């Protein structure tokens, strides 16, 4: 089975750019060279990120978007930049903006028919591809109404395969933008239902969680897109591996998502150390189990220890014992029965691949889809109303073509969602 | 004469893969020194691709190794209706290729595993398709029963009561396996926190290559997979005893096998070794078939149950006189050279039919209540092409087998 990346925007492509640095080294994968692998395992699957050209030649299967090439250079005529097809880029020298109306309309539009006939020719590539993978922000513009417009014209021409995302939400403190709200509610408005998982980011969580869980203290963003990749590697293509019990976005979705809201999740990881400073590490599984379910250490500013939990879905990796796993994932249940919903008997989604994080023992991807995501989707909901009842930067959206109902409905649509989250944390 | 095996689901690839690896094992013939008789089906890939692709993956014709490229997905209505039909008539066919490959076979071994995707449904609609073009014939499969609390799969009940509801009517005996179940034994009488799947399949092995390849064996009184059913299915039901062992040693903290016929009968009734998690909570056995193998005599075995027996709180059914359907192989276990079971002379496999799993059963179902109940992952399902129905029925199904599993029994 194969998945299709289209990191869009600066984000997604920074982000991304990232992703792709970790994908790519956990298989052992130089800049535009090849399979130079430790492992005689990192490239079967592979099938499920990369193609097959000029045979040594791999072409990481994503396309990314944008409107302000001012970014996409910045990947290209920068590292692994250089890897990607050309005609992998799609983009325009329009203004980019931080307008979600332009990214979804005006301008985002006349681009996406030129990106839709892009990924075809990636998924019509080989074999029964699993799904599309769309890493972006939620608050800036390139990513958000353009990529909305876009996973919901992939579902268009793909209504079967799975839908994802690692859509960044606006961090609950500090806005890297103005607009935030505005590109939000009317982004999700499209996720929520065009996705089928979408694991909600942070970029402040990844600050506690780099500077409190790690002691970084010049955490850039080139750290903070990793994190994000860790787990957004070990979900997807990780788990498409030998596993003693393998799992994949299908049977994740299938058991991270009751009811057809899509729903949105949280990626936690659970072996993350301190610099030099932490060897230590006896590495367990309580200790990997451990980290994971932590009040913190979680990609979203949201505290698990706000809501309850619909269906955690831990994803192991790195030999161990069932025994155990079920045992710590048992314990974990119980000794922590507050926050796992009982309309669910057994919550937990245990998932062991073998193969781990290369210099890593055992790993712990996290992938909780708890009602403690009712805590932002308020958040940047609340900031709307604000803004809002003042009609403030409405302009900017209007004068893009655009309606003063479509507000109304992108935000009572992503309102409910807050509703029928809070009708299973109750 | 002859035992077609069917390896369905991860689990049921991988419990097989182990059976089907101590097989060989004690038959002296090394990774491709005759051929094998089964057929290994999945829809996800990488599992079955780790067979072929490893030890014995040379001992299975690539035929048999039916495999499909799409989602197996842990959604019942996945593998049965949706993607299972998209292999399934090519399995049947494989099937009857070994089927009519032989000098009059007997029945099937289908071993799967419940509360997932392609062993749950799948199977499901393998049976059907067998019991209905064999109904001359048996249908044995091994039933891994999702665990009481060690689960896995969010779904696990939706799967399996699904499962076993529309292939009851259909098998003619199902040996219950719980994985948890074991783990409670291999940390008690094996002293080993590291107990990896690989072990859990180990341990199934040492089950399965009794009921069958043993059985098949000369020695006292042989017992086919028809004597079995005949002598452990009471009813239509397709009643599933749960396999239990009682040479159940810590290969390193037990420095003594030489434990006679009787003290290891003795281990079998103990609600301990067990292969199910069902306690005797009530359970009244209806038929045991304790199974000896190796060095064991026909007046000590025939002394070990005139006690057993007449140990009263070992109670048995009121309508069942004797139920002990003894089975006494010549050869005994033949351990794999580096696990953890310190293998032994003598052994058992008592694999009886309990007013036991009329537990699990009971709680394994009402765990499908709470979900359906809010129809939680439903829709996974119907979207699949399944009908508010299926899930209503396989269960007042289950009410019944449910009002049988406790009904036969508890009254005199
Ligand atoms: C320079 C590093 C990371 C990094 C810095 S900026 C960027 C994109 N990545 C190093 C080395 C890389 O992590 C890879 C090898 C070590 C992995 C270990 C499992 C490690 O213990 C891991 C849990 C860590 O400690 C972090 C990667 C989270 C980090 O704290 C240490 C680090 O800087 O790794
Ligand atoms: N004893 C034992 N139990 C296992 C093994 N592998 C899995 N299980 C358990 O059995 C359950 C059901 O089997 P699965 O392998 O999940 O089913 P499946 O057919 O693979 O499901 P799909 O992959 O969706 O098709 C799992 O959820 C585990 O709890 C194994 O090797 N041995
Ligand atoms: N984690 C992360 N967040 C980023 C990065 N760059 C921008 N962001 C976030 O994305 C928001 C802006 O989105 P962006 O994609 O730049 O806007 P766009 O180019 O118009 O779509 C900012 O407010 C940040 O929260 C990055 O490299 N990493």
């Amino acid at each position: 089975r194969e998945i299709v990346h289209i990191q869009a925007g600066q984000c997604g492509n920074q982000i991304g750019a990232k992703f792709w640095e970790v994908i790519s080294d956990e298989h052992g994968i130089d800049p535009t060279g090849s399979y130079h692998g430790d492992s005689d395992l990192q490239l079967e699957r592979i099938n499920v990120y990369y193609n097959e050209a000029a045979g040594n030649k791999y072409v990481p299967r994503a396309i990314l978007v944008d409107l302000e090439p001012g970014t996409m250079d910045s990947v290209r005529s920068g590292p692994f930049g250089q890897i990607f097809r050309p005609d992998n880029f799609v983009f325009g020298q329009s203004g980019a903006g931080n307008n979600w109306a332009k990214g979804h309309y005006t301008e985002g539009a006349e681009l996406v028919d030129s990106v839709l006939d892009v990924v075809r020719k990636e998924s019509e590539s080989c074999d029964c591809l699993q799904g599309f993978q769309l890493t972006h922000s939620l608050g800036g513009g390139t990513g958000s109404g353009m990529g909305t417009l876009l996973i919901s014209k992939i579902r268009e021409e793909y209504p079967d395969r799975i839908m994802n995302t690692f859509s960044v939400v606006p961090s609950p403190k500090v806005s890297d933008t103005v607009v935030e709200p505005y590109n939000a509610t009317l982004s999700v408005h499209q996720l929520v239902e065009n996705t089928d998982e979408t694991y909600c980011i942070d970029n402040e969580a990844l600050y506690d969680i780099c500077f409190r869980t790690l002691k970084l203290t010049t955490p850039t963003y080139g750290d903070l897109n990793h994190l994000v990749s860790a787990t957004m590697s070990g979900v997807t293509t990780c788990l498409r591996f030998p596993g003693q019990l393998n799992a994949d976005l299908r049977k994740l979705a299938v058991n991270m998502v009751p009811f057809p809201r899509l729903h949105f999740f949280m990626p936690g990881f659970a072996p993350l150390t301190s610099r030099g400073s932490q060897q230590y590490r006896a590495l367990t599984v309580p200790e990997l189990t451990q980290q994971m379910f932590d009040a913190k250490n979680m990609m979203a500013a949201c505290d698990p220890r706000h809501g309850r939990y619909l269906t955690v879905a831990a994803v192991f990796r790195g030999r161990m014992s069932m025994k155990e796993v079920d045992e710590q994932m048992l314990n974990v249940q119980n000794k922590n029965s507050s926050y796992f919903v009982e309309w669910i008997p057994n919550n937990v989604k245990t998932a062991v691949c073998d193969i781990p994080p290369r210099g890593l023992k055992m790993s712990a991807t996290f992938i909780g889809n708890s009602t403690a995501i009712q805590e932002l989707f308020k958040r940047i909901s609340e900031q709307f109303t604000a803004m809002f009842r003042r009609k403030a930067f409405l302009h900017w959206y209007t004068g893009e073509g655009m309606d003063e109902m479509e507000f109304t409905e992108a935000e009572s649509n992503m309102n409910d969602l807050v509703s029928e989250y809070q009708q299973y944390q109750d | 004469r002859e035992c077609i095996s069917i390896h369905v689901g991860q689990a049921g690839v991988q419990i097989g893969n182990a059976c089907w690896e101590l097989y060989c094992l004690e038959h002296g013939i090394q990774p491709d020194g005759h051929v094998p008789r089964a057929v290994f089906v999945d829809l996800e890939p990488t599992v079955i691709d780790e067979v072929r692709t490893g030890t014995y993956r040379q001992l299975f014709h690539p035929e048999q190794l039916i495999t499909g490229k799409e989602d197996a997905a842990n959604n019942y209505a996945r593998g049965h209706y949706t993607i299972g039909k998209e292999i399934i008539d090519l399995v049947l066919d494989r099937i009857r290729k070994l089927a009519d490959q032989c000098t009059g076979l007997q029945g099937f071994s289908v071993f799967h595993s419940f509360g997932g995707g392609t062993g749950s449904g799948f199977t499901s609609l393998l049976m059907e398709r067998l019991s209905v073009d064999y109904g001359k014939k048996s249908k044995l499969e091994f039933s891994i029963y999702p665990a009481p609390q060690v689960s896995t799969a969010v779904v696990e009940p939706y799967n399996s009561i699904l499962t076993t509801h529309t292939t009851l009517e259909h098998s003619d005996c199902a040996f219950m396996v719980d994985n948890e179940a074991i783990y409670d034994i291999c940390r008690r009488n094996l002293d080993i926190e590291r107990p990896t799947y690989t072990n859990l399949n180990r341990l199934i092995g040492q089950i399965v290559s009794s009921i069958t390849a043993s059985l098949r064996f000369d020695g006292a009184l042989n017992v086919d997979l028809t004597e079995f059913q005949t002598n452990l299915v009471p009813y239509p039901r397709g009643h599933f005893p749960l396999a239990t062992y009682a040479p159940v040693i810590s290969a390193e903290k037990a420095y003594h096998e030489q434990l006679s016929v009787a003290e290891i009968t003795n281990a079998c009734f103990e609600p301990a070794n067990q292969m199910v998690k069902c306690d005797p909570r009530h359970g009244k056995y209806m038929a045991c078939c304790l199974l000896y193998r190796g060095d064991v005599v026909p007046k000590d075995v025939n002394a070990a149950i005139a006690t057993i027996k007449t140990k009263r709180t070992i109670q048995f059914v009121d309508w069942c006189p004797t139920g002990f359907k003894v089975g006494i192989n010549y050869e005994p276990p033949t351990v794999v050279p580096g696990g953890d079971l310190a293998k032994v002379q003598r052994a058992v496999c008592m694999l009886s039919n309990t007013t036991a799993i009329a537990e699990a059963w009971a709680r394994l179902d009402h765990k499908f209540d709470l979900m359906y109940a809010k129809r939680a992952f439903v829709h996974w399902y119907v979207g699949e092409g399944m009908e508010e129905g299926e899930f209503s029925e396989a269960r007042e199904d289950m009410a019944a087998l449910e009002k049988d599993y406790e009904e036969v029994g508890v009254d005199s």
